[PDB]
């Protein structure tokens, strides 16, 4: 999971 | 403020290909010079400008069989159908002309672009 | 010896979400405490172990309406349905418990994992 | 396009  | 799962789109496509391989919820047969290819209308639309136009038509959206132009090569179509469900294109010296012509007819702009580039490199 | 188009899976998912937003070729309504959500069975199956099991059932595969357990929160489902079609999860302090419970019921393992991690950080 |  990432900060888009 | 959303978070994003990097592999989600790839995992979705992998599962859609698993459904195709097991013939689960396929809702159309694409006929190419008597060869038949089962697929999901939504995936075909998501990958091709031609299928997008066909299945948004109020009459064609309800067809279970679509016949492609007799000039379309079944191997070129098969390679492109595999690309639609996997992101992988089996581009070879012996098939590049048939793949480019099929991608132009199907309106798959990124495939047409890489075929033009690979042909230009060989000239 | 295939070549691969990096953005293909993301572009496919973006187009599937465009079809959902315009209600094109949606083939099921998911009912959650009287709230209704239209979707594509194949996308639901590709994202959820629960929908995968439901739509591979020889009787349920033909249903146009699926009713979820009355304990399922419609907002939690809406957030997860948005994630299925975009890879983006709107995870917030006020919804994390409902999102995790819905993801556990829908069998969306990666969502359950990030909810467990975000809850663990706040304790 | 890449070599996967
Ligand atoms: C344009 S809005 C839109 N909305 C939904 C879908 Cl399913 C869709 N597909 C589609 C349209 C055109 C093209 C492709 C897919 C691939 C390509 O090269 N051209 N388009
Ligand atoms: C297991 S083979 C397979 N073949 C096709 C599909 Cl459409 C599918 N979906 C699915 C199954 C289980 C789970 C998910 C999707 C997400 C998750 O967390 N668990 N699985
Ligand atoms: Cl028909
Ligand atoms: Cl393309
Ligand atoms: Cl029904
Ligand atoms: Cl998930």
């Amino acid at each position: 999971w990432v900060i888009p | 403020s959303c978070i994003q799962f990097t592999r989600h789109a790839s995992d979705v496509l992998l599962n859609l290909n698993r459904l195709r391989s097991r013939d689960i919820l396929t809702d159309v047969v694409i006929v190419v010079s008597r060869e038949q290819f089962r697929a999901h209308k939504t995936v075909l639309m998501a990958c091709s400008g031609l299928f997008y136009s066909i299945f948004t038509d109020q009459l064609k959206c309800n067809l279970s069989v679509i016949n492609l132009d007799p000039e379309i090569n079944p191997e070129g179509f098969c390679i492109l159908l595999d690309f639609m469900y996997t992101s992988r294109l089996n581009l070879r010296e012996g098939n590049i002309m048939a793949v480019m012509a099929t991608a132009m007819y199907l309106q798959m702009e990124h495939v047409v672009d890489t075929c033009r580039k690979f042909i230009k490199a060989s000239e």
